[PDB]
């Protein structure tokens, strides 16, 4: 089956899906195509919000149907990064995100290249290959950013 | 010959639309 | 021929009736076009509203970050005091 | 005169059928603009749905901020309490 | 004197003019109090399209008369 | 007598609108 | 002159205004008629947001014109008040708001009538006639709510 999801900014995504797929899977597919985390998107059909547990069949979404996709300003999990200047900034992350991913988000917000970031968490400096969960990084944890010299 | 039921303007017998508002005679 | 004009007579009335019918339909679509356009006026207001809701979220985030640092300072002041007293 | 009267009626039929075509063409144009407007009204429904999510996000952030305030007040009390005790020596 | 201009919208506008007023003076008055440009206005009374250059007494427009405004 | 220029249906001489889609013959 | 302010939720206000009035004034007038703080309201006309410094004439706002009004979720200044459970709740205020005004807001949030609220700030109990500025209460200040038994 083939369905279309429309965003507020014109763009029309087209997914190849089947009736038994759950909304979590469709959000996963939307992430693959568009990079948006599932916890940041809400899907609507015929004016009904689509809940994670149920399937496309449970909402009677069939071939060539058009979903609507709205984007959250925030997600489920945030961490804080504190600079030696006192600035605190908030990142929307997922436990699977890599340190390279996090440094990239810091660049998206503060323009300092990843090659110049040192992230320190609980007395230890973090290495680029691992994920936040590898280091036991959790909701509202604080990381410290120091530049190279 | 006939007067439009809209503008009350008079149109020719041969006129099919009113010459003014371009409405059918029977409208 | 009289009958040949029975033909034209009946058709002219049929065509004139059709013109009337089509114009009524046209008037209805002119009505909905205007009504819809009035509703499209609302969209500029919705967008502006969404932008204030967006700014408000960022203002509150900024507040949350500020209070987060205040708490972290106090949590630090506590650790120093307990460490020293725990000598 | 049958010749003139049937010439006259004939030409009117042609004028009426030409107008029928013209008016139908007009309708075709307005049906097109009706459809474009309908698409724009689809975006409005999503715009409403979007902004309602932005409120939910604001309140989640407010809730987060209130929690840190409760935590910070706790530490300020534990700190004040601890300072009194440390002045007991 | 007073006259009434009847639009096809069902709205009837009242005007205070003189029979020496040119048809341009009344279409200017219509624009002044409802905004419609003069080039779109087409006035009809007694089944006659009224000439800009002419006056209201040209067409024998007396008090309390009603004209018909059609937009083009 | 005439064939509709849209739905291609053929209509009788007395017909002014298409018997099927109800469009005028000259449209 | 008389102008109309229409909200996104139908309601239509009608104000008496003159061309020289600035947008700060019309917001102030909107507060008098409807109680909305100026810092929470945004005015739009012809799809253009109206800025506080400029006047109606600078925007060619004329007789019987209709502005549109969108409402913020927050204002410039908030205070926290601690409830009988210890939970923190946030109020939107202005330095001019009276303690009775604040108690009315706490009721909207906690259902406790104003006559049964006692508000404490830095060890002192606040009196209903006074403003927040009188007690020098500022952003992110914390008040403590205590109960009493008068009336019903
Ligand atoms: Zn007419
Ligand atoms: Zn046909």
């Amino acid at each position: 089956m083939q369905i279309f999801v429309k965003t507020l900014t014109g763009k029309t995504i087209t997914l190849e899906v089947e009736p038994s797929d759950t909304i979590e899977n469709v959000k996963a597919k939307i992430q693959d195509k568009e990079g948006i985390p599932p916890d940041q998107q809400r899907l609507i059909f015929a004016g009904k919000q689509l809940e994670d547990g149920r399937t496309l069949s449970d909402y009677n979404i069939q071939k060539e149907s058009t979903l609507h996709l709205v984007l959250r300003l925030r997600g489920g999990m945030q961490i804080f990064v504190k600079t030696l200047t006192g600035k605190t900034i908030t990142l929307e992350v997922e436990p699977s995100d890599t340190i390279e991913n996090v440094k990239a988000k810091i660049q998206d917000k503060e323009g300092i290249p990843p090659d110049q970031q040192r992230l320190i968490f609980a007395g230890k400096q973090l290495e680029d290959g691992r994920t936040l969960s590898d280091y036991n990084i959790q909701k509202e944890s604080t990381l410290h950013l120091v530049l190279r010299l | 010959r006939w007067a439009c039921q809209s503008c009350t303007f008079e149109n020719e017998a041969a006129a099919v639309l009113c010459s003014i508002c371009e409405r059918p005679r029977l409208a | 021929d009289r009958a040949v004009l029975k033909e034209l007579s009946e058709k002219l009335e049929l065509a004139e009736k059709a013109l009337a019918s089509k114009q009524l339909q046209m008037d209805e679509m002119k009505q909905t076009i205007a009504k819809q356009e009035e509703d499209l006026e609302t969209m500029t207001i919705l967008r502006a509203q969404m932008e204030v809701y967006c700014s408000d979220f960022h203002a509150e985030r900024a507040a949350r970050e500020k209070i987060h640092e205040e708490k972290e300072q106090l949590a630090l002041q506590l650790a120093v005091l307990l460490k020293e007293n725990d000598a």
